[PDB]
């Protein structure tokens, strides 16, 4: 797998072991990401749970039905917390796959999860500033 | 956020 | 800024949240790779400092200047042990540029490292299992 | 390791 964060955790580690605190690069974007979506689960339920009740995985569901859910979700245009609760979906499917034994179908969530950011969300996080303007508005 | 919350559904960080 | 990490991230944390732990088969190259590096440093240190001397980075110099030092080290093949010590060296070499006050120089390095693996190093991780076959030659 | 160490130089996880 990837030689790239291979490196990148080497280093860091080699760097803070030797007492220059570094972080990794997306260190920031992952914890405002996973504050936002802590928050949006705990006040604003009945979104989330509106958001989850729109599919259920099976081993046959394919990428098209996701697909469909989160397009709804955009509907009216993409923003960071419409990003927030697209993320707090997956993970709701995933918890709801693994409720139910079938861990298999976390990294197939998480492979659609990709799949949509790069093909439906990155033309419009680049051009709002990228990742690093979401923890400069909201981190 | 109040700006994210403005873009609820009113039946509807 | 991988919207993969962010997203094996954001999942891996809601699943520990419900008490299920996520394994990341890379979780574990990367906490041998630490304790490698470790122990080549301390266990091996005249080998360590050897390839340390043969280079150091200032703004001027180029990528190949540390291609050349790393092909001397993978002279006479590759292996996991000289494939440690390269992240070592990489290592050792983002020390001494933030010992300097050069800590932009971290990033190039880092950039040098994963072009390195990529051209040099990744058809004979391959031909060889994989990063599972270290973790499993390691511990 | 002994596998590996046994690639180093005699000058020289």
């Amino acid at each position: 797998q990837s030689n790239r964060e291979l490196v990148v955790d080497f280093l860091s580690y080699k760097l803070s072991q030797k007492g220059y605190s570094w972080s990794q690069p997306m260190a920031a974007v992952k914890q405002a990401l996973r504050e936002a979506g802590d928050e949006f689960e705990l006040r604003y339920r009945r979104a989330f749970s509106d958001l989850t009740s729109q599919l259920h995985i099976t081993p046959g569901t394919a990428y098209q039905s996701f697909e469909q859910v989160v397009n709804e979700l955009f509907r009216d245009g993409v923003n960071w917390g419409r990003i927030v609760a697209f993320f707090s979906f997956g993970g709701a499917l995933c918890v709801e796959s693994v409720d139910k034994e079938m861990q298999v179908l976390v990294s197939r969530i998480a492979a659609w999860m990709a799949t949509y950011l790069n093909d439906h969300l990155e033309p419009w996080i680049q051009e709002n500033g990228g990742w690093d303007t979401f923890v400069e508005l909201y981190g | 956020t109040p700006e994210w919350a403005s873009t609820l559904r009113p039946e509807c960080p």
